[PDB]
């Protein structure tokens, strides 16, 4: 029953995957690798309180990793439980195995820091994630939205330029290139930018309001 | 005469009137929990470096 | 037609909208059938303060094209400023199967449930926007306002103070953040936060001077009526000062 | 817990 | 500068022949990896895989990947041996322009890096792709009246 | 390329013609010059007149209409690409309609502003006439894009109506207010926040107050060492990677420099990588970087030659020319363990 719900997540058939993971939890109520994969698929799609209940229980089995004090830190913040939200991160900064691993805990701390509104704090959270690990493609994009809030256009447009070349998937630098390079006016690079923000993620809304914004300019006036 | 405690809230909010094309961020990620084979195979391979560090 | 809106781009960028309307009033004259020229005219009337003409122009754009997403939110905002919350969602449900993730959309439906007193529904609907757009002026101030109605005072300090950092010059954020403090115990911070509140507006709102008497109700007696008579006359506003006047009846009762 | 293809995130794609 | 233009061409043609002996080995290495994958799909200890079609065809495509492997280094070694010719030429040119009109040693300093990428294997680095790109933006804010690189700007994009 | 005539002679003569420049030109009876000119936004795909109004077809699928002198009257949008336009003329009924052979295969029929009918059956139609064929008086011949034929025949009983229903905006119940459901596990959490919440606020600040200190004490620990791949004075970033051909004992390391100025070419810097001596060589080890133009990215490649199986991180620096040894943009590259 775990092997059948593992190929459904390969095709992203979560309509019929997460029912089987409700059976490996029906009997066998302590299987560890079907507790996270329900407690993660509730943190996304707006059940950040139920997803905490699957992670405080997984603490009480007594595994005590560094990866779990990250996930326990994120669920308490988005469920608005401000006590355990940040002590769980300081224990996650400690007891981290590799130097590439303490980057990701600094990076998730950045999304906390955007949530309180402090950008000066947030600017040095992605930076420390970046000096502890380069080629962290999700932070290069994320640092240079904070740059464009200040005004450093040419600084921002080079970080998205190198966030894309590290992740040749993951539509978010590609679309974000084509709202910097569109406001300037370069409608040729801002097409190939918003070309890959369609092939790497179709059914986006604000790509289809941008290619048709450009293809009216390309035909005639 | 016990207390007033009347702090009248505005009961209204700043409704949007149009969408604005803006820039959006990468979303926060939950780290995976490694399996008990991956915990064993990393621990064995980590000790494989120290036995070749001396030989 | 395309020569018009670039000319309309000029007067909005440099300044006021009053000369910019007559650019569009010429533009609707030449082509009364184009929906894109009408909808931008509708938002321009609404920023002036509506004289019911903006309700007419959007319906012309809605009949000529019923699925234009920018047209719906304007009439979605236009109905919602008076009432018609059940009517508003019926307009919003047309477009929610087309733009399933829009943060200006999901803020409004969250604010529409706030009218019908489905309080626990709105926070589950507003927080779908704050995940999707992490910093906004408006999503954060809405998300903090529903908590003070629900008396969840400790969480409302987190969102109200998270929108001071993104635009400091607001008055009413400073007004509500002080009310988020007095249910906690930072009375030293409460007088300091109120000190920046009364200064940053200087003309428009009258609610925060009614807040001045409630802080002054505890251990103070002199400047109560001084704050109460401060800007008592309203120049031109349709805001609900009458519900505050029930509270201001208790304010003048303290000094009589 | 958070992957669809070549380690991509979620809740801005779908689900 | 006319005699300088002869040496930049036959070096670049040797780079073109350097760009000609490389693609023939790659597809034959693609042929060499395909024949290994044909072996490992077949090589097992039973009947339907013959020991023939497994040994002698391997050697001919093994002779393919070595008969040019000793030849791709001869031009590339001569490419490096001609790169010293190319630098000693472009050092000699850049000395004369410093004195053809008198230059204040900062104008030659910009030219000391504009013509001089000290490279070894410039097939991915583009020495020829650098020297036109350098003098492209160099046309603004260095000095006026110098027409030799302005004539060389014509020979730049015209190879 | 497209022209027509109203048709009168010796008292008045209107000759209209469309051109390759996307204009409408009309001619008087004897004045041999274009007296009145009106324009469109794109190429007209067909020029057909009605009894007094004259319609065009734009390739942006906006079928206009212009009067005798020529002004804007009405405009019908079409939901597919226009491909053929023609004139409908019934001798019996006296009906003057305009055809529109669309791209998906339908053939829409229009009067002034009304859709009359459609024929959905065939593929894309390129050719179209409507007249009498042989003995029958009502024939509307069309033609497939592949080359085949399809013939329609009108009957005497059928007269053309609107006959159009009221197609509304959203009659489907596809999404009836998609809002997630909040269970009991949230409604007990608000009671914990309501009474004991005042302890929760002071718990957040004094834990966040250590967080600002712990960040800045670790930020300045690397900024003075200049570990960050970003700079401000000399304005390039530095990205670097292990390439696919870098596997085994041999190993290849690329490096990416690119200026972020618009007009300020940085000049003749130095790249050197100090590294703890493992058993690899890297024979050059100290370059002189070329003149970085503003805008292009530069690949810079090396050749690690490891002899046995280890793994230890390199640090690659870039310096200013002679004076400042402070080494901006030093990137502590973490190596892969090769065999």
């Amino acid at each position: 029953l775990c092997g059948i719900a593992r190929i459904y997540e390969e095709m992203n058939n979560m309509s019929s995957a997460a029912e089987y993971y409700k059976e490996v939890l029906k009997q066998d109520n302590t299987h560890v690798e079907a507790i996270a994969c329900i407690g993660s698929n509730h943190f996304y799609s707006d059940q950040p309180e139920i997803a905490l209940r699957f992670y405080r229980r997984l603490l009480q089995m007594g595994i005590y990793n560094g990866q779990l004090f990250n996930n326990l830190g994120l669920c308490c913040f988005y469920a608005q439980q401000y006590d355990m939200t940040l002590t769980s991160f300081e224990r996650a900064l400690s007891l981290a195995e590799n130097e590439e691993e303490a980057a990701d805990v600094w990076y998730n701390l950045g999304h906390v820091a955007v949530g309180i509104g402090d950008t000066n704090l947030a600017h040095q959270c992605f930076r420390l994630a970046l000096v502890n690990n380069n080629n962290h493609a999700e932070a290069y994009n994320n640092l240079a939205v904070l740059e464009m809030r200040k005004g450093h256009v040419e600084q921002a447009r080079a970080l998205l330029q190198t966030a894309s070349s590290l992740a040749p998937h993951m539509y978010e630098p590609h679309f974000n290139f084509a709202t910097i390079s569109d406001k300037i006016g370069d409608l040729q690079r801002s097409y190939v930018a918003a070309q890959k923000s369609e092939a790497a993620f179709p059914d986006h809304v604000d790509t289809q309001h941008l290619i048709k914004q450009l293809r009216q300019h390309f035909a005639m006036l | 005469v016990k207390s007033m405690f009347r702090e009248v809230l505005p009961k209204q909010g700043p409704l949007f009137v149009e969408d604005i094309m803006t820039m959006v961020l990468c979303k926060p990620k939950l780290l995976p929990l490694k399996s008990l084979t991956l915990e064993k195979l990393e621990k064995m391979h980590q000790a494989a470096q120290n036995t070749i560090r001396q030989q | 037609d395309l020569t018009y809106i670039m000319l309309g781009k000029i007067h909005l960028l440099e300044g006021d909208l009053d000369k910019a309307i007559e650019v569009y009033k010429k533009a609707v004259e030449f082509s009364p059938e184009n929906t894109e020229l009408l909808t931008t005219l509708g938002l321009l009337y609404l920023q002036l303060g509506i004289y019911q003409k903006a309700f007419e122009h959007l319906g012309n754009a809605l009949t000529y094209d019923p699925t234009n997403y920018k047209a719906i939110l304007a009439a979605g905002s236009m109905m919602q400023t008076h009432g018609d919350f059940d009517v508003a969602l019926t307009k919003y449900r047309v477009v929610a199967c087309a733009v399933p993730e829009s943060p200006p959309l999901w803020n409004n439906i969250g604010m529409c449930f706030f009218g019908k007193k489905k309080y626990v529904a709105a926070i589950s609907c507003l927080k779908r926007a704050n995940y999707l757009a992490p910093f906004d002026w408006k999503i954060l101030y809405n998300l903090g306002l529903v908590h003070l109605t629900m008396q969840q005072y400790a969480s409302a300090f987190h969102f109200l103070s998270a929108a001071i950092n993104f635009q400091p010059k607001m008055g009413e954020l400073y007004m509500l953040l002080a009310v988020a403090l007095t249910n906690l115990e930072d009375i030293e911070n409460a007088k300091r936060a109120y000190a920046e509140a009364v200064h940053l507006d200087k003309c428009n709102p009258l609610v925060n001077l009614n807040y001045a008497v409630l802080l002054y109700n505890q251990g103070e007696k002199k400047n109560a009526l001084a704050q109460y008579q401060e800007m008592e006359k309203k120049v031109s506003l349709l805001k609900d000062n009458s519900s505050l006047e029930f509270d201001s009846e208790m304010v003048e009762m303290a000094q009589k | 817990g958070i992957a669809e293809m070549m380690l991509d995130e979620n809740a801005i794609a779908q689900v | 500068l006319q005699e300088y233009f002869e040496l930049i061409d036959h070096h670049f043609e040797l780079r073109i022949n350097g760009e000609k002996l490389e693609e023939l080995l790659s597809e034959r290495a693609v042929q060499f990896r395909a024949i290994q994958r044909r072996l490992l799909a077949r090589f097992k200890d039973k009947t339907p895989a013959p020991l023939q079609h497994l040994d002698t065809l391997l050697d001919g495509t093994y002779k393919q990947v070595i008969a040019l492997a000793d030849a791709v280094e001869e031009n590339q070694g001569n490419l490096f041996q001609s790169f010293t010719r190319l630098k000693s030429a472009t050092h000699l040119v850049i000395l004369l322009i410093a004195l053809w009109q008198k230059l204040s040693a900062d104008q030659v300093a910009i030219l000391e890096a504009a013509f001089l990428p000290l490279q070894e294997d410039t097939q991915e680095l583009g020495w020829e792709e650098t020297v036109d790109a350098a003098i492209s933006h160099l046309l603004k804010t260095c000095l006026s009246k110098s027409s030799k690189e302005q004539a060389l700007n014509l020979n730049s994009q015209l190879n | 390329v497209f022209l027509e005539v109203s048709g009168q002679f010796d008292v008045e003569f209107r000759l209209a013609a469309a051109c390759r420049n996307g204009n409408i030109y009309i001619l008087r009876r004897d004045s041999k010059h274009p007296k009145y000119c009106i324009e469109l936004s794109a190429q007209p795909v067909g020029l057909i007149r009605v009894h007094k109004v004259l319609v065009v077809g734009s390739t942006q699928d906006s079928l206009h209409g212009f009067t005798h002198k020529g002004k804007k009257l009405w405009t019908v949008q079409m939901p597919a690409a226009i491909l053929t336009m023609n004139l409908l003329e019934q001798h019996s009924r006296g009906l003057q309609a305009v055809m529109a052979g669309l791209a998906n295969g339908e053939v829409r029929i229009y009067r002034d502003k009304a859709l009359l009918n459609v024929i959905h059956t065939p593929d894309a139609v390129t050719s179209l006439c409507f007249g009498r064929y042989g003995r029958e008086d009502n024939t509307l011949i069309m033609t497939t894009r592949g080359g085949g034929l399809i013939i329609k025949i009108l009957k005497r009983t059928a007269v053309f109506v609107e006959g159009g229903s009221e197609v509304g905006p959203p009659p489907a119940q596809a999404m009836k207010l998609n809002v997630p459901r909040k269970t009991r596990l949230y409604v007990d959490q608000t009671l914990r926040e309501r009474e004991a919440g005042t302890a929760m606020h002071r718990a957040f600040q004094t834990d966040l107050y250590l967080l600002r200190l712990r960040a800045a004490r670790a930020y300045l620990q690397a900024l003075e060492s200049s570990l960050s791949p970003l700079s401000t004075t000399a304005r390039e970033p530095l990205k670097l990677h292990a390439v696919v051909q870098g596997l085994g004992p041999t190993f290849k390391l690329t490096l990416h420099l690119q200026n972020t100025s618009t007009t300020r070419p940085v000049l003749g810097l130095l790249v050197c990588f100090l590294y703890n001596e493992a058993l690899y060589s890297l024979p050059r080890a100290f370059f002189k970087v070329p003149l970085l133009v503003p805008g292009l990215n530069y690949p810079l490649e090396t050749f690690v030659e490891s002899l046995s199986n280890k793994g230890i991180s390199d640090i690659i620096k870039v310096l200013v020319l002679r004076e400042g040894q402070s080494a901006p943009l030093l990137s502590a590259h973490v190596n892969m363990p090769g065999s």
